């Protein structure tokens, strides 16, 4: 999955 | 509320123990409780607050990932029929995360975004309000799943806009918003070339304002750079 | 109860599912209601049961640590007085994890330990007990906690006396059992000579039984044998 | 901490 915050 | 006769400080003390013990749940339902004192949250309760939520929904979507790829597999060419039990229990951590995820919801709607009227504390809220919209999104299949990724994307937009006008490109939150918006684009909207594009361009115009910073802000800025750089190799 | 409405059947596959989600909250709910249907337990269904109870009360043991050291250093000489709310925190924590003690050795006593008459399952169930004992044990301050303590023991003993007599010395539950118990003189009962004296018997006597096992059982018992080791070295 | 299972 792609990075998120 | 349960949380109704605690103190305000005594809440944020208890949310700030509950983050040591790694209880998260506990974090959640304390800062829950903090905010619906009706006092508008500093910095740093707000990121108690994202914190909190963003570790109990990050737990669930990973719980539904496993159980959404198990009730897929079982509904393949030649794959034995074990019955309900993995459409119900998928529905069951999915009706709970749906219940999460309508609580931040409520938070924000009542009443932190309408209070919030400095860029930084509106931009954040406003974040808020469409990740937790794409959470929602990523379960959805009904007659409202595109309203729920229109909301993600106007609580998306109305950030990035006000981003734009009142903080500068290395704003920590603005690049989460970006980041995350982006990761919208590419996984819930169907539009992989918006969301290159606008990683692309939050990194670019990041790298040329880092002169502007001290050593401290510009490890935040890089360190969330870093992510949209990731994104970007993974992307391409 | 709240799983009194579903097949038995399907709890079991609903606690393998939460398993493989690491939801393991859901795997003893589920788990506790497949006890509540009064049928006896497999080998299979054992091992779900005691996963389950094992990871919910390792997360709140872990957290209770981290409490309790914060709340000693809150107690120490010089440090700023904080309020009740660490001691009222760990508190919530401690009783959350004595309810589930409370719960698992219901179960026990309601009614799996009274119907388990193979050597493996009452075995199994004894140390569960003694187990979740210790557990209480581990908190406890009051004027029960001598009689906490020998509840564990006596669990323990009961289990090691019946494992001695009907198990082989190679035997995982066998092996698992004195792990645990050895690990109770130490941290318990204030022995660390017992609990070196019986790891280490514990590891020879199945050190010499090995010769006896296929390749999966010698797996099964050698990986138990390096947990004895592992407390040995820790120890001495 | 010392093992257990
Ligand atoms: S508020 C929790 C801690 N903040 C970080 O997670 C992060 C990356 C951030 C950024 C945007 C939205 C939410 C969180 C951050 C914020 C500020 C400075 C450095 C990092
Ligand atoms: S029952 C859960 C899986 N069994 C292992 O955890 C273990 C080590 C065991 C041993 C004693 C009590 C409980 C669990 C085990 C059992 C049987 C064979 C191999 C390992
Ligand atoms: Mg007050
Ligand atoms: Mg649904
Ligand atoms: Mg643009
Ligand atoms: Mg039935
Ligand atoms: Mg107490
Ligand atoms: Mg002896």
């Amino acid at each position: 999955f792609p990075a998120t915050v | 509320g349960a949380m109704g006769s605690m103190e305000r400080a005594s809440l944020i003390q208890k949310a700030k123990l509950a983050e040591q013990a790694e209880r998260y749940e506990d974090m959640a339902a304390f800062m829950k409780g903090a905010v619906e004192k009706g006092e508008e949250l500093s910095n740093e309760e707000r990121c108690l607050l994202s914190v909190a939520y963003k570790n109990v929904v990050g737990g669930q979507r990973a719980a539904w990932r496993v159980l959404s790829s198990i009730e897929q597999k079982s509904n393949e060419e030649g794959s034995e029929e074990k019955g309900p039990e993995v459409r119900e229990y998928r529905e069951k951590v999915e009706t709970e995360l749906q219940g999460v995820c309508d609580t931040v919801l409520g938070l924000l709607d009542s009443h932190l975004i309408k209070e919030a009227g400095d860029a930084e504390s509106r931009v954040f809220y406003l974040k808020m309000k469409g990740d937790y919209y794409r959470y929602l999104a990523e379960v959805a299949t009904g007659d409202d799943k595109k309203r729920i990724i229109d909301s993600a994307r106007s609580a998306y937009q109305e950030a990035m806009d006000i981003s734009k006008k009142e903080m500068p490109p290395t704003n920590p939150i603005r690049l989460g918003l970006a980041l995350n918006f982006s990761v919208f684009h590419y996984e819930i909207a169907n539009s992989p070339e918006e969301a290159i594009s606008l990683a692309k361009t939050t990194f670019d115009e990041a790298m040329a304002d880092l002169h502007t910073l001290s050593e401290d802000s510009y490890k935040d800025s890089t360190l969330i750079m870093q992510l949209l750089r990731d994104n970007l190799t993974l992307w391409t």
